């Protein structure tokens, strides 16, 4: 996996344009938000359990059939698996927020995720909904902490959804 | 410590520390005076923080082993909280959470299951301690110390509060 | 971004334990028939089944009373049983015959703990009350399930960690209710002392396991910086099947040591092949293990370096596949990432197979999992937290058919994870025929399997290499293509015919038999045998008399029973679709749009409608019109590369010196 | 494809000899079972759409597969699953009439796994659907003919894994 | 990079990034602008660096394939020198030797042994380039740049 | 791996209802047949080698597949065929004791077709061998026990 | 193929929900940028031939690629390279208009590496040519629209590498 700086530096040699003006501008823009990325990751790590618990409770509110008999969140075994996987998603999204690059998600979260979920019958719609709920809760916590320009926080979660959701149109 | 972690990572891969790791070590060395000042501040405010947090905790959760009328249990609970504050000070000095993990986090749930202390009570106590630490320290000192208390809380926060499948009423006790 | 897929093996994880399942699983994992003790256990369980059924029926018939006894012990100020929702039967499902025709109207017509505080039903809320009542009924139902199953696992796996999921405010209350239910249940036998013992045991197990306070997740720490760390809840491990683990002790009797040695053979060689292949040297190794000179680790290391292991799992395989198999044989797991494969490939390149065996056995992971005395065992789903990245490859590696697959399964997937969609059919590499003159040659799924599925969506369009063939007037728009083996301007064209007999010698570009043979050779790929043209003779006549065009002649050729038997009768449906499209349109299909359209036509109407749809397409009219026999217009990348096997023209390799007095130092004495 | 008679003929032909008495006995068994096979084929033809409807209701409806984001979500994917089930039923009837599973291997199973993996179709769900279809057919036709058709349904299910 | 190393270390233990690791990452993100300025200085002066260093290297190491009368060898050597100067600049941008190691240190000995180019000559050339670069950098910037030259030299020594 | 009890418990649990009398009746039939099922499991465990010997003698010996060029030629392939027959018998006994076919679907048919097609093992001869084994087991363990073993023998044969 | 609106609709549809305020804000951003996107499409269409001419002149001409033995030698291969650059420019314009890179994933990058390796087309020279084309387009349409088009040019280049 790579972070933003590593990918940009390697692309500098790959593309043959070296350290031109556009690369310098993108590097400066990225470095301007680095402290905010670290702060966002700190907030996510300090409130991980609360975020996951809130998101899973809201998911079971919006999908009451999940916890009913025959549902996928039926029994504490599957409930614990739900919580565990949502923690996985939150952890790797925090990693991607720090790195500024989505390669960590590609290599350690999304590679083979669809195969696993098809094998185990894990529904993807509720998975995307839970990721979006976690994203909303993280945004609420960041607004509470006083952060202002936190658009990049949307990038991992949304991206993950786009990678796991099926094609409808 | 951070130096120990860098050395272990380098030795696992059989190589000298890279220039970036050396620069991180140099930054950590430069931050040492501030780290020591923070550790001293935390050490000097231990007793008062513990006392105020115990008061708040007993106000919040009365049905606890530390509030069962046993002086030994009360002393043990206050001692445990002081120990966790001491471990946080060790983490401040060491530059990472490894002292906390290696002394009071790995096996903590097993220890409290064996001793008999409910972990939600421990979590509420630690939330009270975190509130006291935030109240006493300056905003910068709190911003530097509170993350370790949040790290402690994250270990014993699941499963548990919050609960959302309810009407929000808390007076159902009868 | 991640379009590569390792496949989705069909997995059925265990959700709880039953006595027959546990006994049979233990026997299965040791590769032998049931023991006398295990058969006795099964017989004892079966002989007692009627009593268990009677107990479960007794508990079921009084379920409302037991749940009411539990609820009345903790709830005040209301009727808790009003919030107990029974399961509802799904009546009138489609196809059930509940409604006849399209007419739907006529179908109708123990002391409490110190300081215990009760729960006010009204202030607790409808949501929480429904939660509580369904929880009590669920507890009773799972207790009856555990009674029938002969094992309390279905309880233990589902209540350990439940404390806190059920709010910590009411855990005490829960216990109270459970005890109340227990009391009521024990009131329903009072005459057996054995059924009461069983019910007491199950209720006590439920209470004891529910009292565990936040059990720790089992952490799987990454073995290197290229591997992720994971967590597995204890419930998943408890519900999963149990690995029988063998620990070698020098103080054990000879039979137990031999059993552990047989386990080692079953793991390293996937089977005890030692007797079959005449592994006589085994004896010496076994002595060195029995006398305690070496450990299980050194025994496994010597087995990996033996000639038997080389013959079984090195000689038939390439280096990549051999590494992938050795991962399972010496670590009980598949490779995790391509960096791990790279390190093991470098180890094998430097030192060979013994070096690879040393790298596996001497790893910190081996000592972490098996140490020195534990026989290596298969890890995987249910034993520890699994990674998604090697899900399919590892599940396929743990199957007994792993040594039958020769194409690597891990390095290929790990490489394709980093790449865009492959150059292949959207339905997989098995849907791409060989681009030869004739014959539908496809990769068989079950013979030398190497499928590499990718997530092609419905809008992907394939990139095809134009052959540059066609008449000069039908060119200059795609004239930049060039493919070896293409007859460029040699297309078969027959201008339509428009009271006296013709001259004896009238010459076209191709004689009538030559043109007909060319049409047959294009539609069928090759000339038919002697009598096989008999059914189409009349059609040929209609082509020679101008009754039908070349397009109609081609359509009739493709609709004949010979074509159907050659390319439709014994072909997978979409494979037949793709091959017929390549033969008639002259190109492979672009993507799932055309493939789905033709598959729907084949599903609804059949083969003749598919031929009509291909021939009547506007692209067919644009490319071949009415008078031209089809021809190859596009090839795939692999088909292009198969026709270009010579590269000596590009290996031309890569004067006056630019320096006076080269390779000399300044101011030399 | 290849039916029971062709299978016995080919077994004799690879050895270059006439049908031995055991093959003749097997051929007589097939000839005697032909009447039951024809009756079962008639019954399945009459109620094919009803069989598929009952299969979908029994194994797929009101699960997470048909919920939004599921694989049977949207009308086109629902119709595609129904089309695949129709194919399975028709070819199971063909194989039952023929007395051989050769047509199933040739036409249905040779490439279905990789196709489903590429499309993201849950193979476990479709195996459960095929088993539910076997149950529906055995309820419609009977026990003996239901078991005979279930042979080929089980072959389809095994080939899907 | 150090960000990637910290993320991998946290991932191995199945834990979020600890406050100390976050502090380290924040410090390097703060220093990123200074590292970018240093790398820009390296890039803008790469032609003079390569010119002076190559002249010095052919003075001190004359018996080398580039200094043998072959125009192609000399051009390839100069291209390689410019390549390594640019790689050091990019790895200065990143702040750790990881990009330079991944592109031109792992397998460099094998690549130049297959090419039949002495690795000691490469060490001499990198030494000359390092000296020329240090001539035009402040001591503070040299503290950032020199260790990558040293890493390359160590990776090139047989 | 799944037995009859697991299947019935799961079918009741999906709809969230207790064991209805039909499921209780199926469980009772399984439990009552357990005695003879264990008895015939003991008999098969005692006579597995003889069963395989008789099966090979009456279905594979003195045919083309034993002569050179056949798939049972050479001692290694003969031993492999005998081992496959032992596998089929043992896993049929497993499936009988479990009262379910899940073990066969999980550890026999999962990869059987791929293995046999990659190695060139003839499917038809294997089917005939499994049929002969079913006949031998039926003649050894009696009519009803033989029939309930032949259910799983036929499941294996239809899987191929 | 999906554009910005279709991507947002898909993400909302798998959850079975109407567009949330965040996706509605993204949609409003796309609508606001639509005018600039149309202007950039017009500008690139008007200068497509000149853009490709300058790209070839500054990245491929007078190198060993156009010399005999190079992959741009002979008129057919030169014309094919120019055609490929036209493809890249046109599809980058399509992706910029759509505000989404899915068109490049489904129609440009799928199997492109295998096809180029089969034909012997130099991948690195193609990446450098795409970089030169991005620079030319940025100089032509300005810094902001240039960066927006460069997003998709970089997507193509990263897919090729
Ligand atoms: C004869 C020397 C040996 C032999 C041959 C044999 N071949 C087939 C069938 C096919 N042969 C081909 C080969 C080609 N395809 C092409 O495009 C070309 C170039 C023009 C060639 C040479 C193909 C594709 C087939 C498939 C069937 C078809 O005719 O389309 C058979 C029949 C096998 C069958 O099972 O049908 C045979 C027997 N076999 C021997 O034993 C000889 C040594
Ligand atoms: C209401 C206007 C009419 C009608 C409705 C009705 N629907 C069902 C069940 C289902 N409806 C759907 C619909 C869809 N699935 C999709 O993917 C889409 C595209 C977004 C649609 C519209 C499905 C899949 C089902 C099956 C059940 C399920 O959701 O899994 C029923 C059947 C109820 C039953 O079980 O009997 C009915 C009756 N009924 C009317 O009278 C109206 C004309
Ligand atoms: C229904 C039981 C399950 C289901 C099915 C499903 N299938 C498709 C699409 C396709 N399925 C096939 C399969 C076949 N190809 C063959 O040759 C044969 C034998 C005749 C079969 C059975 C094919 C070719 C397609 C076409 C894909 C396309 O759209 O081009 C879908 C739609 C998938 C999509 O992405 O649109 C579905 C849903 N899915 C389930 O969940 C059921 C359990
Ligand atoms: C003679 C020295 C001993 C003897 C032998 C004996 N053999 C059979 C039958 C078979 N023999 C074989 C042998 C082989 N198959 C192979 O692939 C190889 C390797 C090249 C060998 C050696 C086989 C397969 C059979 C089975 C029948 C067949 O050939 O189709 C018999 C008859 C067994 C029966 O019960 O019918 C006998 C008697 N017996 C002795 O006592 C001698 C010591
Ligand atoms: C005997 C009835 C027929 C026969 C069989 C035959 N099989 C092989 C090889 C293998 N058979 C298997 C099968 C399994 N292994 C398992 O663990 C299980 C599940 C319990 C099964 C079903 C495997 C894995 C192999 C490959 C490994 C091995 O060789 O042992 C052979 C040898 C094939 C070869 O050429 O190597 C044979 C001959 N062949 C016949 O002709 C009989 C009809
Ligand atoms: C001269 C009669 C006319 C003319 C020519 C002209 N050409 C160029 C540059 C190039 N010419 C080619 C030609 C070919 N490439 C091939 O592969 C073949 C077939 C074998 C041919 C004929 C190429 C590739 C170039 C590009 C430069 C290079 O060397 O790579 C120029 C220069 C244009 C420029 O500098 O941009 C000119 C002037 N000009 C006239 O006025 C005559 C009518
Ligand atoms: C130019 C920048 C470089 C170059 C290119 C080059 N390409 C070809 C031939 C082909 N290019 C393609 C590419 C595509 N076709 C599509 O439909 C799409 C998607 C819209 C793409 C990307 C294909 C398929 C071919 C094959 C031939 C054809 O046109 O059908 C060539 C000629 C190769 C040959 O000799 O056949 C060349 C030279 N080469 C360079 O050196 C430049 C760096
Ligand atoms: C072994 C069978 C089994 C049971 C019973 C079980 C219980 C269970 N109870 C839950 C919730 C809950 N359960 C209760 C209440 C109570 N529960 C009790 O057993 C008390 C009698 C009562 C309090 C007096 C409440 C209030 C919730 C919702 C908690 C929340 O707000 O999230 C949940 C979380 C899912 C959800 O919120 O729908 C589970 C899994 N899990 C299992 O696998
Ligand atoms: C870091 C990348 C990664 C992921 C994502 C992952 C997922 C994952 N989830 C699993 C289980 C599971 N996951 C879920 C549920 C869900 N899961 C969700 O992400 C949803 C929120 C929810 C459904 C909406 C359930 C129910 C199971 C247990 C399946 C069973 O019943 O066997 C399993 C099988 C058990 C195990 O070995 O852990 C894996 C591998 N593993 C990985 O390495």
């Amino acid at each position: 996996m790579q972070d933003k700086l590593t990918s940009v530096a390697k692309n500098c040699d790959l593309t043959g344009s070296s350290l031109n003006r556009e690369v310098v501008e993108t590097l400066k823009e990225f470095l301007a938000d680095g402290e905010k990325r670290v702060q966002v990751a700190g907030v996510i790590g300090s409130n991980a359990a609360e975020i996951v618990k809130t998101a899973v409770s809201l998911l079971f509110q919006e999908y009451p059939e999940l916890v009913s008999p025959g549902g996928n969140a039926y029994t504490t075994r599957r409930y614990n698996m739900y919580v565990r996987d949502m923690n996985y998603f939150l952890r790797y999204c925090s990693y991607a927020i720090v790195a500024g690059d989505a390669s960590v998600l590609d290599e350690r979260l999304l590679a083979g995720l669809r195969d696993t979920f098809n094998s185990l019958g894990i529904p993807l719609g509720p998975t995307a909904r839970s990721i979006q709920l976690m994203k909303n809760i993280v945004k609420e916590k960041l607004v509470t902490a006083g952060m202002t320009n936190i658009t990049f926080v949307d990038e991992p979660f949304d991206y993950v959804v786009r990678e796991i959701s099926e094609t409808e149109i | 410590s951070i130096v120990k972690q860098m050395i272990l990572n380098a030795d696992e891969e059989v190589r000298y520390l890279t220039p970036g790791e050396i620069h991180a070590l140099q930054n950590f060395y430069r931050s040492g005076t501030e780290r020591i000042r923070l550790a001293k501040v935390l050490a000097q405010n231990e007793k008062k923080i513990v006392e105020r947090a115990t008061q708040k905790f007993w106000k919040i959760c009365p049905r606890t082993p530390s509030n069962s009328g046993n002086a030994r249990k009360t002393e043990a609970a206050m001692r445990d909280i002081g120990w966790y504050i001491r471990l946080v000070s060790y983490c401040l000095l060491a530059g990472n959470e490894k002292p906390l993990e290696e002394i009071g986090l790995i096996g903590m749930k097993e220890l409290y299951n064996s001793v008999g202390i409910p972990l939600e009570n421990v979590r509420q106590y630690m939330l009270c301690v975190k509130a006291e630490v935030s109240a006493m320290l300056t905003p910068e000192d709190a911003a530097e110390v509170i993350p370790y208390f949040d790290l402690i809380l994250q270990v014993i926060s699941s499963p548990g509060a919050p609960y959302f499948q309810n009407n929000g009423r808390t007076d159902w006790q009868r | 971004s991640v379009k590569a897929s390792g496949g989705s093996p069909v997995t059925q994880p265990q959700r709880y334990h039953t006595v027959p399942v546990a006994v049979i699983s233990h026997a299965v994992q040791q590769d032998r028939c049931l023991k006398n003790t295990e058969l006795q256990e099964l017989a004892d369980f079966f002989s007692s089944g009627v009593k268990l059924l009677e107990i479960a029926n007794t508990l079921t018939q009084h379920a409302d009373e037991i749940v009411l006894a539990g609820a009345n012990r903790i709830f005040v100020g209301g009727s808790p049983m009003a919030y107990l929702e029974k399961p509802k039967e799904k009546i009138g499902l489609p196809g059930s015959g509940y409604y006849v025709g399209e007419d739907f109207l006529t179908a109708a017509r123990d002391p409490l703990p110190g300081g215990f505080r009760f729960i006010n039903v009204s202030r607790y809320g409808a949501v929480r009350m429904k939660r509580s009542m369904r929880d009590l009924a669920w507890f009773l139902r799972y207790i009856t399930y555990a009674i029938v199953a002969g094992d309390g696992s279905i309880l233990s796996a589902n209540v350990r960690g439940l404390r806190g999921v059920i709010p910590e405010d009411v855990t005490e209350a829960t216990i109270v209710a459970l005890r109340a239910m227990r009391r009521q249940s024990l009131d329903y036998f009072l005459e057996d002392a054995e059924a009461t013992q069983l019910v007491k045991g199950y209720f006590d197990l439920l209470i004891a396991e529910y009292l565990t306070d936040k059990p720790s997740n089992q952490v799987r720490i990454g073995v290197s910086n290229d591997q992720q760390g994971l967590q597995l809840p204890q419930s998943y491990s408890m519900s999963a099947e149990v690995r029988p683990k063998f620990v070698f002790k020098q103080a054990a009797t000879l039979t137990q040591k031999q059993e552990a040695i047989a386990a080692i053979y079953r793991h390293v060689f996937e089977r005890d092949v030692t007797d079959t292949y005449g592994f006589t040297q085994k004896a010496e190794l076994e002595s060195q293990l029995i006398g305690g000179n070496i450990s299980v680790k050194e025994f496994v290391r010597r087995l990996g370096k033996s000639r038997l292991y080389r013959r079984l799992f090195y000689e038939p395989f390439t280096i990549s596949r051999a590494i992938e198999l050795a991962a399972r044989h010496f670590l009980g797991r598949g490779l995790s990432s391509r960096e791990e494969f790279q390190t093991y490939f470098d180890v094998m390149t430097k030192g060979g197979l013994p070096a690879l065996v040393d790298a596996f056995v001497d790893s910190a992971e081996y000592s972490d999992y098996f140490g020195e005395e534990t026989v290596p065992y298969l890890r995987g789903l249910g034993q520890e937290a699994q990674e998604c990245r090697n899900w399919g490859p590892q599940l396929d590696l743990f199957k007994y058919s792993a040594p039958v697959r020769k194409v690597p399964q891990f390095i290929t997937l790990f490489g394709s994870y980093q790449k865009p969609l492959p150059e292949q059919h959207p339905y997989g590499c098995g849907n791409d025929p060989l681009e030869i003159q004739f014959g539908a040659i496809f990769p068989q799924e079950t013979r030398n399997p190497h499928p590499q599925p990718a997530f092609f969506n419905k809008d992907t369009r394939r990139i095809l290499i134009g052959s540059g063939a066609g008449s000069p007037d039908k060119l200059n728009g795609n004239a930049l293509g060039k493919v070896p083996g293409s007859l460029g301007t040699r297309v078969l064209k027959l201008e339509p015919l428009h009271g006296h007999q013709s001259p004896s010698v009238n010459l076209l570009h191709h004689s009538s038999p030559a043109f007909i043979e060319g049409a047959y050779r294009q539609v069928f790929g090759r000339s038919l045998y002697e009598g096989q043209r008999q059914p189409l003779s009349s059609t040929e006549s209609k082509l020679l008399g101008g009754e039908i065009s070349v397009r109609e002649f081609v359509r009739q050729l493709a609709k004949s029973k010979v074509f159907r038997s050659l390319y439709w009768d014994s072909l997978y449906v979409t494979k037949a679709i793709e091959y017929i499209h390549r033969r008639l349109m002259g190109r492979p299909t672009y993507g799932r749009q055309e493939m789905n359209r033709y598959y729907d036509i084949c599903a609804t109407r059949g083969f003749y409608a598919l031929i009509d749809a291909i021939i009547d397409s506007p692209e067919y009219l644009e490319c071949f019109g009415e008078n031209t026999v089809p021809y190859e217009r596009y090839v795939t990348a692999r088909g292009y590369l198969m026709r270009s096997p010579r590269h000596e023209n590009q290996l031309r390799r890569e004067t006056v010196p630019d320096k006076y007095n080269p390779r000399k130092a300044n101011w030399a004495a | 494809m290849q039916d029971a008679i062709t299978a016995l003929i080919n077994s004799s032909d690879v050895q270059g000899r006439y049908l031995d008495p055991s093959s003749l006995d097997k051929l007589q068994n097939y000839f005697q079972s032909g009447d039951m096979r024809a009756k079962t084929a008639i019954a399945v033809s009459a109620n094919a759409k009803n069989i598929v409807t009952k299969t979908v209701a029994k194994s797929l409806l009101y699960t997470d597969i048909t919920a939004p984001g599921g694989n049977m979500y949207t009308c086109r994917r629902y119709a595609a699953c129904v089309r695949d089930l129709d194919y399975f039923l028709r070819y199971a009837t063909y194989a039952m009439l023929a007395g051989d599973t050769s047509i199933l291997d040739e036409r249905i199973l040779n490439g279905l796994r990789e196709t489903y993996n590429s499309l993201g179709v849950p193979i476990g769900a479709t195996i459960r659907s095929v088993q539910a279809m076997k149950e529906v057919v055995t309820s419609l036709v009977g026990a003996d003919a239901g078991r005979e058709m279930g042979v080929y349904f089980d072959h389809i299910a095994a080939g899907l894994s | 990079s150090i960000i990637t190393k910290a993320i991998a270390s946290a991932d191995r233990e199945a834990r979020y990034l600890s406050p100390g690791e976050l502090r380290t990452i924040r410090d390097f993100y703060n220093g990123g602008e200074n590292r970018l300025r240093i790398a820009t200085t390296l890039i803008e002066n790469r032609k003079e660096i390569v010119e002076r260093g190559s002249l010095k290297f052919w003075e001190c190491c004359p018996d080398t394939p580039s200094n043998s009368g072959n125009r192609t060898y000399r051009a390839s050597c100069l291209r390689d020198q410019d390549w390594y100067i640019r790689l050091i600049a990019y790895t200065v941008i990143v702040g750790d030797v990881e990009p330079l190691k991944d592109i031109g240190i792992v397998g460099v000995k094998e690549m130049y042994e297959s090419l039949e180019i002495p690795l000691r000559n490469w060490v001499e050339c990198i030494r000359c380039l390092k000296e020329v670069t240090l001539d035009l950098l402040s001591r503070e910037d040299a503290a950032e740049v020199t260790p990558y030259f040293d890493c390359l030299i160590q990776g090139m020594i047989p």
